[PDB]
RNA sequence: AAAAUUUUAGGAAUAGUUAAUAAUAAUUUAUAAUUUUGAUUAGAUUGUUUUGUUAAUGCUAUUAGAUGGGUGUGGAAAAAUAAAAAAAA
């Protein structure tokens, strides 16, 4: 599941729905334990990987020559909206905005095998006057640091 | 002709209103992301544009300009050697100008 | 526009009908003209011939008042109201009116009213408006107290050293803290006033 | 209320979009992966694509490359009335356009007619020139569609016309065309260059002698 | 708060308020004279506002006149001493 | 200007706004709940150490027997008293020259002072509002109209100054024969 | 109103400022223009007085 | 800010009315400036009980099978054309009758000629979209007789509401330009016989009869039943 | 360790798609170093880093930037006979070849200059390359190709930064042109070859 | 707000002290009487340095010379007839306030002017965006009308019912 | 009545008279058994008679009850949308966009092959 | 409506009349002493008027 | 025009700067002449649209009466000139000192 | 904006680092900066002459607040809850 999520995130952020797509639904089949909700319909059915333009069925190609004129007006289009910076960002991707991970020893924890690629458990886990009296140490240092 | 009297009036209007919007400066063909901004949204009513507060202060190279006192004391000379030798440095009132902008901002 | 105004005044004393006809051609619209105009070419228009075309004229310039931003004197207004009856053109707002018949008879009232006449200190006047008190009611005491460390005070305390000793102090700190300091606590002498008024209290 | 602190400035006097919450959080990986799936579900694209981050409603570009690659329903006209209601939606509602039709060309529309269902198709765009283009029809606009109801064989519908011509926008209907749809005068025009009286049952009716 | 009588223009919407806030020319006419009634009240309010304001104009010059006398005074003892000790020192 | 809104305690044109003078309580029992005339800002600043912008008095809602009776007893001295403290400086100074806003009860406790005149709020259930006429009122104003200089002087003499000197104070004030 | 010129000018004697002489000019000359010479009269007792 | 209720006067927060000032109150919301609005929700909300019993069509439905009856869509015209004129007319709605587009001729609301408010617009261009009942409509605004000096573009040219009196002589063709009507007083004299001015800027319409005994009614001063 | 190491792994460099190879990638190399982001580089001289370099935790803030310049004047010492080859049909253009002298030129110009004690190479190493060979072997493959000049608006900052390098790198102007409008001519200046067929 | 000057300074130094002569110069104008087109005599009021130059000084003239009328053609000056060396100085000239000095406009058109020098341009660089009128015609003292007078509405250490010490500081 | 958290409307039987309503002060009217909202509007609306204004205001409990299907925490007259796990089409289970029938639908309609027969 | 003024530019005719004239301090000597000879003149006026 | 005389207001055939100063020097000038004649070196658009001739409709009515507007632009595109047409009499009285006085066309 | 006042039985190293700068947005220059006069990290940890006690400048106690990724809106983020500070008749 762990291996899923981090490849998904990258598809999704490297502008792959069909292989996003693709796999969820191995996973939603496979049996995944995170994702058996999450088998979505193939809305590529019949599609190349390489050699077009994708129409509803309700659709005709213009004429080659005006075509021609759409797509590349088209292109130039999709390349002027993703020039433009967004503000309030670093260039980050959202799936990479606020995106810290630290292996699992880091929150008072220990190896385990089926564990790969475990982020550290949330601060929120443990709270000091929970864990000990006020005025007296918890005994857990290093936790609630990022 | 145009070359010289644009020359000089570009040295005037730095030398006059220094920092002034009016001597501000931008990167030839410099990305104004404003612009961009309100291109590619969903201007439903086309005053209320987004993203102001920001794209309104940024834009790329975008400087205030005025003159130090390296470019005052070359421009000195520059514009005292744009006249005839025969003319009369004193009498120039931009060679003047100069050197008390020099004089002042030295002060 | 003064210039034009002298000329526009010389016309209509002069009794020529034509000078509404030279304030519209050349400084109405053209100039920032105040009221005075109008005070002027109010008499141009009473002399006019039509009752009717007096009150239109009347009202039309009542109107440029409004639309050009030159609102219409008190001079003008009366000069207005005093011919009421002829032309009925009334010069005073809803609220102005009200507000006058409210005041004005309250205030009549009040005059003839004998022992509302008698002054009244909480409405007549302000006392001290200074920041600070005009005498010394004996505060502050720059001295602290037996169960009081904090010897200096800090930022909003008055005092300044510590109640009974502190450590050697130099110059004016030790000449103030000695003998020059609030010692409110004093019972023989208060305070002490500075020079040229503490010989006459000394007693 | 405003919802000027409940959503993004950009979504000011906004209205009538899908679920204006969704762009809200398209920003998240999984709503992004949705986004760009309903985009290849829409189709018109060769490449994965996204919807502009500041836009809710499609950029105009895309929705004008939609509806160029969009087939009409149509798909094969018989007629040249067929072809011409092609042509007229394909002229006055290609897109987001400006040029309005005007009274000649629902001339040249009216005068295609053969079939009956051409007819149809005609007065279709007659309702659509007189509510959705206020366009002035011109004088002989009521000449055209009487003769087009008249060549398919529809009497009914010029009669109704008549009845409510004002609405219609038939601001000049002819004395003679009137008093033949109400009752006597069986003819309707007296052809010039013919010298006949149409209809021209009727005027082999009472005109029993042509003359040019 | 703004008063919706129920006689005003009402809005057939069902995606919104069901009643406009229009009014009958009655409602302006009537709204009038509860605004000149409130203008009476408000001419004294804003009469004393200017009268308290000169007053405490006013008490200032009188009090910082005669604090002024006091405190020169004073400076001009201080000074004097101030000049005798460092003659002395 | 919050995505959601303080629904139970709304204003008008964000914080901090206006001066304002309220009647501030205290978290008691009604049995001894006093008042306090305090200047503030619309927004309750709650925030800094500084909650209030001035202190203008207290008030005693309570009634207090008259103690003072014997004392040169005058016309009904002995009915029950109601105690307050205000500062009438400082309440000058924020209405008149700082232009504070002022609240109904406070407004109608200063008008007991002759401070104030009596609230808008404070209405008399007897006689009803009155109807204004314009030509009524023209009428009046017309039969009773001040003249341009008294009025003018009047309002001067209210508003603009109120120490005039004589000419008699005038050449008292003036320099005599040595001219030194 | 333009007692609160002279007001000024007495703030700054009661906060233990030094008035110069461009601010005695600069209220004698706005009292003047207010027609307020009584009041440029006390100015300049001020002054004197200072 | 310019154009204070009553001066200043903060009695009760409530005399300074509910817009401070005709401005915008912050220059980041232009569409806050003070202006003389319409009740949108009334009449841009047409009848659809004229539409009841009729079977509209679809603009794409373009298909063949799906088109009804020559009869049945001239109903369709009508009732849709009456169901547009249900709540007024635009004023693009009036000049696409009016013979020039109405260039000449003076369009007013219905309000803005009742009791002590005299306005119309003389109009001076159109621009109509391809829904020819919306667009852009220009006028030179005339109130009481004082005209502006340049067209402006009709606010709420496209609520229905507006009135026209068409007049031959007022019409101009295309190829000329509306002249601004005169302002009068200045452009032309004042004659009462003409026009006589209703409102003047210190005038205040005497109380209604009805109006003073509704109100004394209300307030308990008359013995309603 | 840069992409370019990999490229030359000792092996048939004869092939002209591997010649591409390595100068895109040395091109991206002399990019990546002079669009640096240098916010919180630091090159202060640290006694405690005398007999080690810069500490493990101040990898990225001290040694980065040293350690990339001195990498691109290795690889250059490598790669210049390949990608600009001497002069005696070629694998490489006139363009592409420019391009990669441009940004080498400007990584040089902006070379790392301070040397620290701890450094054990050569100071030498640490002041700007000469390019005088590669731009004469550019000039070769441009005047044996016409209209590398014209009139595109990019050609004049293409014409500014060939007129840039020769007069940097004291190689005369005239060379970027064909040889016919230097022949009649004893010399010609680069400023005068500019001020002719600017 | 750079103005340059950090610190109350009540005196004038000598840098911003300049050593000027009140200069008159005519002008040919042409007034339209009943007949028409009668010639008469138009002067202007400049203030030039003791040192400048006859350029200077056309140039001067140029900057008062608010009448859309006056100075819209290219003109020289001169002395009883005799044309003014542009690079010549007053002192050399001799000319003083009490010297009759005309300027000459040549019937050319399109006047070359540089608005970029600010009507009042001292040694100590301020600019006043106004420039409406020159220095020597403002009076300079006058009520600022564009501003509002704010009280202290901070009570510094006292707020309220007993003045014990007020907490100074 | 006009709130809905201030039914006055169901103690029309809490008061014998008219006289009876308008001099009950707010401690009877607490003793007779009203909530403090409903007792506060009925004094409210009394008094406001008394000043002269009659209870003559909009009934609002049909507006809050529209705005109160959406989300507005505030209780504001916002309009608050939900958000639906899935609300796309793909998402929903449906593969691709449905294709209409071209041949079906291009047929003459019943009305034209009559009429044309008619002919 | 009407024709306002700009910050920019007087774009409404002067209000009032005003004499183009330099400071009393930068007149020579006989120049101010016309403008002596006025100004006395002008207290003439103005004593005449009282 | 029609009450002062204006300076540079009527004028010859047309000012002739050199083409290379005509921009610099050119933009913002305005002139009138006799009789309708139009400048070199420009591409002439004549306004039909009924919303921009609406603006001189105070122009064309209560000053002169308007016979056309047209837009020259440079060749180069980067200036451009507005020239208007009128014809007949002024609707003004024209002073006899008046620069427009001076205009065969007007009068 | 600044000055100034902190704790730990087993006491040592710290760093997106200091200053200069024609450098907004630092390809630069320097023998830089913090720390045994106790730093950094870790542990404890809102401050807090208001509490309590005493013959006591001792001991002791505490709740005013604040809040770099949730909309870039707004004058200002303090914005997901609101004993109510009445919020434009």
């Amino acid at each position: 599941p762990t291996m899923v999520k981090f490849y998904h995130d990258c598809l999704v952020r490297n502008n792959r729905p069909r292989e996003a797509s693709s796999l969820m639904r191995l996973a939603a089949e496979r049996g995944v334990h995170g994702y058996e909700d999450k088998w979505e319909a193939d809305v590529y059915k019949g599609r190349p990987l390489d050699s077009s333009l994708m129409l509803r069925g309700d659709q005709r190609p213009l004429p080659e020559n005006l075509q021609a004129l759409l797509e590349e007006e088209t292109t130039r289009n999709i390349e002027a909206e993703r020039s433009v910076p967004v503000p309030f960002s670093a260039g980050l991707h959202a799936t990479e905005i606020n995106s810290v991970f630290r292996p699992r020893v880091y929150r008072q924890l220990w190896y385990k095998w089926q564990h790969i690629a475990n982020r550290y458990r949330p601060t929120a886990a443990l709270k000091r006057r929970q864990l000990a009296p006020r005025d007296s140490p918890t005994g857990i240092p290093g936790f609630y640091r990022i | 002709q145009q070359l010289s009297q644009i020359a000089l009036a570009r040295c005037k209007r730095l030398l006059y209103h220094p920092d002034s919007p009016r001597a501000q400066v931008m990167s030839e063909d410099g990305y104004i992301p404003l612009v961009e901004l309100q291109r590619h949204a969903e201007g439903t009513n086309k005053a209320a544009l987004i993203h102001y507060n920001l794209g309104i202060r940024s834009a790329q190279g975008m400087r205030r300009v005025a003159l130090g006192a390296q470019s005052s004391a070359r421009l000195a000379e520059l514009v005292s050697r744009l006249e005839e030798a025969s003319a009369r440095v004193s009498g120039n009132t931009l060679v003047n100008d100069l050197v008390h902008h020099l004089s002042h901002k030295a002060a | 526009a003064d210039m034009h105004l002298q000329v526009v005044e010389t016309m209509v004393g002069c009794g020529t009908m034509k000078a509404n006809d030279y304030f519209v051609r050349n400084v109405l619209r053209q100039f920032s003209w105040d009221s005075r105009f109008l005070e002027v070419l109010y008499v141009e228009y009473r002399r006019q011939d039509d009752v009717d075309m007096w009150a239109e004229l009347t009202k039309r310039a009542l109107v440029w008042t409004a639309r050009y931003n030159a609102p219409a004197s008190e001079r003008l207004r009366r000069l207005i109201e005093d011919d009421y009856d002829t032309i009925r053109v009334q010069t005073r707002t809803f609220r102005e009116l009200a507000v006058f018949q409210f005041r004005d008879v309250e205030e009549r009232r009040h005059s003839r009213d004998v022992v509302n006449e008698l002054p009244n200190p909480w409405y007549d006047y302000v006392a001290h408006a200074l920041p600070f008190p005009d005498r010394d009611a004996g505060y502050p005491d720059e001295y602290g107290d037996l169960g009081q460390w904090r010897a200096p005070g800090g930022p909003g305390s008055p005092v300044r050293g510590p109640g009974y000793y502190a450590p050697p102090m130099e110059g004016e700190h030790q000449r103030g803290y000695t003998a020059e300091w609030r010692d409110l606590r004093n019972p023989m002498r208060p305070p002490e006033f500075p020079t040229p008024w503490e010989r006459k209290y000394r007693q | 209320a405003s919802l000027r602190y409940r959503r993004p400035y950009w979504m000011m006097f906004l209205k009538g979009v899908d679920n204006w919450k969704i762009y809200t959080v398209i920003q998240q990986p999984d709503h992004q992966r949705t986004e760009m799936l309903y985009q290849a579900w829409l189709g018109g694209l060769d490449r994965p694509y996204t919807r502009p981050k500041c836009m809710a409603n499609q950029p105009l570009w895309l929705s004008k490359k939609r509806h160029m690659l969009r087939k009409e329903r149509l798909d094969g006209p018989e007629t040249p009335l067929e072809k011409y209601v092609l042509e007229w939606h394909k002229k006055f509602h290609s897109f987001q356009g400006t040029e309005r039709p005007t009274p000649d060309d629902l001339h040249t529309a009216l005068d295609l007619v053969e079939r009956p269902l051409d007819l149809s198709y005609a007065l279709q765009l007659l309702g659509q020139c007189r509510n959705l283009n206020n366009i002035r029809f011109a004088k002989e606009t009521f000449l055209v569609f009487l003769e087009a109801c008249l060549r398919v064989g529809r009497r009914d519908c010029a009669e109704y016309a008549l009845e409510h011509a004002e609405p219609l926008g038939f601001w000049f209907i002819d004395e003679d065309h009137r008093r033949y749809l109400q009752g006597e005068q069986t003819w309707y025009k007296l052809s010039p260059l013919d010298n006949l009286y149409y209809p021209v049952e009727e005027n082999a009716k009472l005109n029993e002698g042509r003359k040019p | 708060r703004q008063i919706r009588p129920y006689y005003n223009l009402p809005s057939k919407s069902e995606h919104g308020r069901k009643m406009t806030g229009f009014l009958t020319p009655y409602r302006h006419w009537m709204w009038k004279q509860n605004e000149l009634w409130r203008n009476v009240h408000e001419a004294q309010f804003e009469h004393l506002r200017r009268v308290y304001k000169r007053q405490w104009l006013e008490s200032f010059r009188v009090n910082a006149d005669e604090y002024i006398y006091k405190y020169n005074i004073t400076k001009a003892a201080q000074l004097a001493q101030w000049e005798c000790e460092m003659k002395e020192q | 200007a919050r995505a959601v809104i303080k629904r139970r305690s709304p204003q008008l044109w964000g914080a901090p706004g206006a001066p304002i003078i309220r009647m501030r309580g205290h978290h008691v029992v009604w049995k001894f709940q006093s008042y306090d005339l305090v200047v503030e800002h619309t927004h309750k600043r709650r925030n800094s150490d500084i909650r209030l912008l001035h202190y203008l008095g207290k008030h005693c809602p309570h009634p207090q027997k008259s103690l003072w009776s014997p004392d040169t007893p005058v016309a009904q001295d002995r009915h029950l008293f109601m105690l307050t403290t205000v500062d009438i400086d400082a309440f000058k100074y924020w209405f008149g020259v700082k232009r504070c806003r002022l609240s109904m009860k406070p407004w109608a406790l200063l008008a007991k002072a002759g401070l104030l005149p009596p609230s808008l709020t404070q209405n008399s259930k007897i006689m009803p509002k009155p109807l204004f006429d314009k030509e009524s009122l023209m009428r009046y104003y017309l039969a009773n109209r001040k003249d341009e200089d008294v009025m003018a002087r009047e309002k001067y003499l209210n508003y603009e100054n109120s120490m005039v000197k004589t000419e008699e104070e005038r050449a008292a004030e003036r320099p005599v024969a040595p001219y030194l | 109103i333009p007692q609160e010129a002279l007001h000024w000018l007495l703030r700054m004697i009661v906060d233990n400022f030094n008035p110069q002489h461009v601010h005695y000019i600069a209220a004698m000359k706005t009292l003047q223009s207010a027609g307020e010479l009584d009041m440029a009269r006390d100015v300049w007792k001020i002054m004197e007085r200072q | 800010r310019a154009d204070p209720l009553n001066g200043g006067s903060s009695m009760t927060l409530g005399s300074k009315g509910s817009k401070l000032s005709p401005e915008p109150h912050r220059r980041r919301m232009p569409w806050t400036a003070a202006k003389e609005y319409v009740p949108g929700v009334v009449l841009n909300a047409r009848d659809k009980m004229v539409l009841d019993g009729v079977q509209l069509l679809d603009i794409e439905s373009i298909d063949r099978a799906s088109q009804l009856d020559p009869l049945e869509v001239l109903r369709a015209v009508v009732a849709t054309r009456e169901y547009n004129i249900s709540t007024g007319k635009n004023i693009f709605q009036l000049a696409s009758q009016a013979t020039y587009n109405g260039r000449g001729q003076r369009f007013y609301r219905k309000e803005w000629q009742e009791g002590t408010y005299d306005k119309y617009v003389t109009l001076s261009a159109i621009d109509f979209d391809r829904d020819g009942n919306k667009g852009t409509a220009y006028g030179y605004i005339t109130f009481h007789g004082e005209t502006t000096t340049r067209p402006v573009q009709v606010d709420f040219a496209d609520v229905p509401g507006w009135y026209m009196d068409f007049v031959e002589e007022r019409a101009v063709p295309f190829t000329g330009i509306v002249p601004p009507p005169p302002s009068i007083g200045t452009d032309v004299p004042v004659d009462p016989h003409s026009y006589r001015l209703k409102a003047y800027p210190y005038y205040d319409a005497p109380n209604p009869p009805e109006f003073v005994e509704r109100l004394l009614k209300d307030r308990g001063v008359l013995p309603d039943t | 360790p840069s992409p370019v190491d990999e490229c030359l792994r000792g092996g048939s460099s004869l092939d002209k798609r591997l010649i591409q190879e390595v100068r895109e990638r040395f091109v991206s190399f002399c990019r990546e170093y002079v669009l640096m982001d240098t916010s919180g580089m630091k090159s202060t001289i640290l006694s405690t880093e005398l007999n080690a370099g810069p500490d493990y935790e101040h990898y990225d803030r001290r040694l980065r930037r040293k350690r990339h310049w001195l990498a691109i004047r290795h690889r250059f010492e490598d790669v210049r006979y390949v990608i600009w080859p001497d002069v005696v049909n070629p694998s490489l253009t006139a363009g592409e070849m420019l391009e990669a002298l441009l940004w080498l030129d400007a990584a040089s110009t902006f070379c790392v200059r301070k040397v620290h004690p701890s450094d054990l190479g050569d100071k030498s190493e640490f002041l700007p390359l000469d390019l005088q060979r590669e731009v004469e072997v550019v000039a070769c493959h441009a005047r044996r190709d016409l209209d590398f000049f014209d009139p595109s608006a990019t050609s004049l900052e293409q014409f500014t930064a060939c007129a840039a390098l020769c007069v940097n790198h004291r190689v005369p102007f005239s060379l970027f042109f064909p040889a016919q409008d230097v022949c009649g001519d004893a010399s010609v200046s680069t400023g005068q070859c500019i001020v002719a067929n600017a | 707000h750079d103005t340059d000057r950090h610190y109350w300074r009540a005196v004038t130094d000598d840098p911003r002290v300049q050593h000027l002569i009140p200069l008159r110069i005519r002008f040919k104008i042409f007034t339209w009487v009943t007949s028409g087109w009668e010639q008469r005599m138009q002067v202007v009021q400049i203030m030039a340095p003791k040192d400048s130059t006859i350029a200077q000084v056309k140039d001067l003239v140029l900057v008062e010379n608010q009448s859309p009328y006056l100075c819209v053609s290219s003109f020289h000056l001169a002395i009883d007839g005799k044309e003014l060396d542009p690079q010549k100085t007053l002192g050399e000239y001799g000319v003083t306030e009490q010297s009759q000095i005309d300027a000459i406009e040549q019937n050319d058109h399109l006047l070359h002017r540089d608005d970029e020098r600010p009507r009042d341009w001292t040694v100590d660089e301020i600019t006043a965006e106004d420039v409406k009128r020159s220095p020597y015609k403002e009076m300079e003292m006058q009520p600022l009308q564009n501003l509002a007078p704010r009280y202290e509405a901070r009570p510094k250490g006292y707020f309220g019912r007993t003045y014990y010490s007020g907490m100074k500081q | 009545d006009i709130h809905r958290l201030r039914p006055t409307s169901d103690f029309k039987a809490s008061f014998k008279d008219w006289n009876d309503l308008f001099t009950c002060d707010k401690r009877q009217l607490r003793v007779r058994g009203i909530p403090r909202m409903t007792r506060d509007a009925i004094r409210t609306a009394v008094q406001a008679f008394q000043n002269g204004n009659p209870p003559e205001r909009f009934d609002t409990k049909e507006e809050w009850l529209y705005y109160k299907q959406f989300k507005t925490v505030d209780y504001s007259y916002r309009v608050i949308p939900e958000l639906p796990e899935k609300y796309r089409p793909h998402q929903s289970g449906i593969d691709q966009a449905p294709l209409p029938d071209y041949r079906e639908i291009n047929k003459m309609p019943q009305w034209a092959e009559c009429e044309e027969r008619r002919q | 409506w009407r024709l306002q003024n700009n910050g920019r530019a007087l774009a409404l005719g002067p209000s009032v009349t005003i004499e183009d004239e330099m400071q009393s301090r930068f007149f020579s000597n006989d120049q101010f002493l016309v403008h002596s000879v006025k100004e006395v003149l002008r207290i003439v006026l103005q004593e005449h008027k009282r | 025009a029609a009450s002062s005389p204006v300076p540079h207001i009527i004028s010859s055939k047309h000012i002739d700067v050199p083409r290379e100063h005509r921009l610099r020097l050119l933009p913002g000038m305005l002139y009138l002449l006799d009789g309708d004649t139009l400048p070199e070196e420009f591409t002439i658009n004549r306004v039909l649209d009924p919303t921009a001739l609406q603006y001189y409709g105070r122009l064309s009515s209560q000053i002169v009466t308007v016979e056309a507007v047209r837009m020259l632009v440079s060749d180069d595109l980067r200036l451009l000139c507005n020239c208007i047409t009128f014809k007949g009499p002024l609707h003004l009285p024209v002073a006899p000192y008046a620069s427009l006085a001076s205009l065969r066309g007007a009068s």
